């Protein structure tokens, strides 16, 4: 029974998957806002090219 | 296909509940990618999907 409440108490006692779960959606959004980039292109935008 | 004042993109346009500052024209969530545009004409948000 003092687990619980030791669970409820404690906020990183998730540590794991909440990290697996951050580092995710970190590489995720890290890909969706390289599109950004023009690697050297006079733009990013393939309609403006 | 959409063009709004310059801006160009494909989706989706629906009624959005949220609204945009006076001076703010477009919008974007955390993966700075176009959610929502405002109408140059009615002033209203038009979400994008
Ligand atoms: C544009 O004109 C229409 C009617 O002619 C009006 O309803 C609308 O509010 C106007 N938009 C702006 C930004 O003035």
């Amino acid at each position: 029974g003092k687990i619980q409440d030791s669970l409820s108490s404690t906020a990183s006692a998730l540590g794991k998957l909440q990290d697996v779960v951050n580092q995710n959606a970190q590489a995720l959004n890290t890909l969706v806002k390289q599109l950004s980039s023009n690697f050297g292109a006079i733009s990013s935008v393939l309609n403006d090219i | 296909n959409f063009n709004f004042n310059g801006l160009t993109g494909t989706g989706v346009l629906t009624e959005s509940n949220k609204k945009f500052l006076p001076f703010q024209q477009f919008g974007r969530d955390i993966a700075d990618t176009t959610d929502a545009v405002r109408d140059p004409q009615t002033l209203e948000i038009l979400d994008i999907t």
